[PDB]
RNA sequence: GCAAGGCUAAAACUCAAAGGAAUUGACGGGGGCCCGCACAAGCGGCGGAGCAUGUGGAUUAAUUCGAUGCAACGCGAAGAACCUUACCUGGGUUUGACAUGCACAGGACGCGUCUAGAGAUAGGCGUUCCCUUGUGGCCUGUGUGCAGGUGGUGCAUGGCUGUCGUCAGCUCGUGUCGUGAGAUGUUGGGUUAAGUCCCGCAACGAGCGCAACCCUUGUCUCAUGUUGCCAGCACGUAAUGGUGGGGACUCGUGAGAGACUGCCGGGGUCAACUCGGAGGAAGGUGGGGAUGACGUCAAGUCAUCAUGCCCCUUAUGUCCAGGGCUUCACACAUGCUACAAUGGCCGGUACAAAGGGCUGCGAUGCCGCGAGGUUAAGCGAAUCCUUAAAAGCCGGUCUCAGUUCGGAUCGGGGUCUGCAACUCGACCCCGUGAAGUCGGAGUCGCUAGUAAUCGCAGAUCAGCAACGCUGCGGUGAAUACGUUCC
């Protein structure tokens, strides 16, 4: 509800999004394995590394 | 509206008795979007229709249309301190509309048990100008012959 | 509101049953998500606000 | 009241968010942490005219970017303040903080900063269409301005009854998704209530 | 003067005005033009029944407070058994549940027991880290300022919101005209959804609005191949794309192409633009969303928060247990389920979309008529679960009855959540089977994937009074002469 009192009918919509990419497959190699974690990702990027 | 005429919907052949005016009256009985349903009962009765004179159905069909379409409506219009109505000539594809509602309208309200057997009794009396809907027929026309006098006022 | 009653929801209840969410900007006891831990109100001016991420205005 | 916020609706667009993480499972409790910085900062700074505050955070280290008209006040003596509320931002979150403070360019062409300072004159007793015309004056001083608006409502010199007055010069096309708009709102703690000052700035279209 | 009455003509007293012309607006049962589900033309309702929910009034120890023509009334409340809670009765407390600053005195705290409805009070115990070695932290004591207040004023206010109205308007700079308020621009001719644009003119410009920029849906191209897809290979057991694998098709989602009156014909000052084509997934704003100019209503909110005054401080602060917010001669409002055969019931079978999941989603198995219980696989998920969509289709039966319609109310028996289901939760089983047979004066929504009807999901949430609200897809109409009237 848009007002802080009894104006049921004026209403936001708010969303939250949520981007998911890049599923690959890599060779675990040693000497990659040490490289693929040296690299500062940005604030707004999550990884797993499952 | 304001901004004059709208364009008026295209009803396709329908396909098991090859004739639009088969399909404008499902859509008439149809009720609450049941349309497969709608077309069990206006395909039932005029399957009932045949069983009952031999004759082609939609034959039959168009015989009850004729005795049904009203040539003269009665439209209201006030002038002064009084009222009255214009007898108006009804464009042709109002009285297929005015027609079909007055089959469809008067067998739901009619002294049978289901709708099938209800709507194939008013059509088949209609196309021998018995039923109820012939008699809104003529109840229209000596309503609207029986003011002339007023028929100078046409908008 | 009451900031006895914001301290109170903050701790252990008896009953565990008997606790309940307030809103984490201004105490309310209604309208509180539990996705932001904010009522409808403080949601929304922080929404506006970009002061938390992903969310933003809805067309469809 | 009838116009939305500016901000959040380029939000995506124009303008970009303040605070920059990730939180699947501990939003909420980023959140609370997020509006407990933020209180910090707005009292007990506010001489040096915090522009704005951006929190971002990874993984046990959030690092806070507030920016300022004034760099060398809040650090004072060589970081007797500084890292005071350093001290203070860390026996709140209970983590190590990355700190800058900034700078601003041009605070007479960045709302909040001009917005701030109208109700610091107005909290003077100062004559308020005199407090609008400086800041709208020394606005369109400033290079990449095409537009500016400032509206101030409240009991406005004391009086009974309260009004509106607003002045402008330039073009503010609030309609305009592609427009750069900046936008501040403060409020002026007079002794007559409350005075909410606004500002509109224009700064072209987009880069 | 026959009369009606004419002529001449004061004052007491009372008011601070009474007037004249012009100006901007508002209004008219004035005029011109124009629009809008405004009417008409249609389709389905509401007002009658029963229940759900809010409100008026009444009641009560209290039924906390706010909202009150449109623009209050399934509104604040996106969840009142305790909590929430602001109210009532009663029991406690009083630098206090919370914050710091100053003055004298040294562990806070924790677990466990007893008392009490609980709050708390006590028997116990574990105990001073820090150099309470001076110096730190902390503690209550003891005060002091103070803290605290959902106490008042929305007619002191900020903020935020409704609203006229998503109506097409509202103004300014310079010039000119008028003693002046003001006018002109913004009028006139067309045209537009539009102060949209063109042509004229003592006006020339400019700004805020309109349109556009953004999201969503409608077609295509390139990139892309898992957890998604399966054309052609091989396995297909169990037919569970299950497997090797494939980049074809969809799909997912990045980047782009596309619609502009661009092209043709007629009309128009050759102009704006309009009527009709061609090609295209789409044609003149393609559909819908986001977006509320200057202001109006002393509109709403001091109970989101903030705040100026004002009031309370052994209480109008604050803790707790029970109760209330759910009462009931009535009245209104918004909905739901109905009054059946275009239907009910039973058996069989088909086709979705958008969402949720770790204090979780519970497949499978097993027990129960059933709600459920139990065991436990897989899954922070295009992977697993939610998840069987319901209408529909086909077959059978009922045979127009207050009934095999309706499912209120009441009797009995249960399950689950929770410390706790009496006041006052939902669900399940068996029994019971009320009113209601289409609703008076009146009144509402809707112009197309709309109305009508059918399910599914989410938020808040332990559970829920969820028939609400915000969304999602399924099936899918009837009409519009027209502008006289409201
Ligand atoms: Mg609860
Ligand atoms: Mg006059
Ligand atoms: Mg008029
Ligand atoms: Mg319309
Ligand atoms: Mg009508
Ligand atoms: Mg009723
Ligand atoms: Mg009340
Ligand atoms: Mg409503
Ligand atoms: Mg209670
Ligand atoms: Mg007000
Ligand atoms: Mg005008
Ligand atoms: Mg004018
Ligand atoms: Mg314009
Ligand atoms: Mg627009
Ligand atoms: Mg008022
Ligand atoms: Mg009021
Ligand atoms: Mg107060
Ligand atoms: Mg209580
Ligand atoms: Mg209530
Ligand atoms: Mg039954
Ligand atoms: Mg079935
Ligand atoms: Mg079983
Ligand atoms: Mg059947
Ligand atoms: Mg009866
Ligand atoms: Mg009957
Ligand atoms: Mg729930
Ligand atoms: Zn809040």
């Amino acid at each position: 509800i848009r007002s802080p009192h009894k104006y049921k009918d004026s209403r936001e919509h708010f969303e939250m999004r949520t981007h998911k990419r890049l599923i690959d497959i890599i060779d675990p190699t040693p000497k990659t394995v040490d490289a693929l974690m040296r690299i500062d990702l940005p604030a707004s990027v999550d990884v797993n590394i499952q | 509206p304001r901004k004059g005429p709208a364009p008026k919907r295209p009803l396709v052949n329908d396909p098991v008795y090859g004739s639009q005016l088969v399909t404008q009256l499902v859509n008439k009985v149809l009720l609450k979007g049941k349309k497969s349903l709608a077309e069990r009962i206006v395909y039932g009765a005029l399957e009932q229709a045949r069983d009952k004179t031999g004759t082609d159905p939609v034959i039959t069909l168009k015989r009850a249309l004729d005795n049904v379409k009203p040539a003269l409506e009665v439209r209201s219009r006030r002038v002064g301190g009084a009222t009255y109505q214009v007898p108006v000539e009804v464009r042709p594809d109002r009285s297929t509309t005015l027609a079909l509602r007055w089959l469809v309208g008067y067998s739901r309200q009619r002294r049978e048990k289901t709708m099938i057997e209800r709507l194939a009794n008013e059509i088949l009396d209609a196309s021998n100008g018995l039923g109820a809907s012939v008699k809104r027929r003529e109840d229209t026309h000596k309503m609207a012959e029986a003011n002339r006098a007023f028929a100078h006022y046409r908008w | 509101a009451k900031k006895a009653l914001v301290n109170k929801a903050a701790g252990k209840p008896r009953f565990a049953v008997r606790a309940y969410t307030r809103c984490s900007k201004c105490g309310r006891p209604r309208a509180v998500y539990r996705k932001f831990g904010l009522c409808r109100i403080c949601l929304r001016e922080m929404a506006h606000a970009g002061e938390l991420p992903g969310v933003q205005k809805s067309s469809w | 009241g009838q116009k939305i916020n500016p901000h959040g609706f380029r939000l995506g667009i124009t303008t970009d968010w303040k605070s920059r993480w990730y939180a699947d499972k501990q939003y909420a409790e980023y959140v609370k942490e997020d509006v407990a910085i933020r209180r910090l900062l707005s009292s007990g700074l506010e001489r040096a005219g915090i522009a704005d505050v951006e929190i971002e955070r990874t993984r046990d280290r959030v690092r806070v970017d507030i920016h300022t008209a004034r760099p060398g006040i809040v650090i004072g003596r060589r970081g007797t303040e500084a890292d005071r509320i350093r001290a203070d931002l860390e026996k709140l979150t209970g983590k190590q903080v990355q700190l800058n403070i900034l700078e601003v360019k041009n605070p007479e062409s960045q709302a909040q900063l001009v917005a701030q300072g109208v109700a610091e004159q107005l909290s003077n007793r100062v004559a308020f269409r005199r407090a609008m015309r400086k800041a709208i004056q020394s606005a369109m001083r400033q290079p990449n301005v095409k537009g500016i608006r400032v509206q101030c409502s409240g009991r406005l010199g004391g009086a009974e009854m309260s009004r509106s007055e607003f002045y402008r010069e330039g073009r503010v096309p609030l309609h305009t998704l592609r427009a750069d708009i900046d936008y501040g709102l403060y409020e002026a703690k007079t002794t007559f209530g409350r005075i909410g000052v606004k500002v509109w700035i224009y700064k072209g279209d987009i880069v």
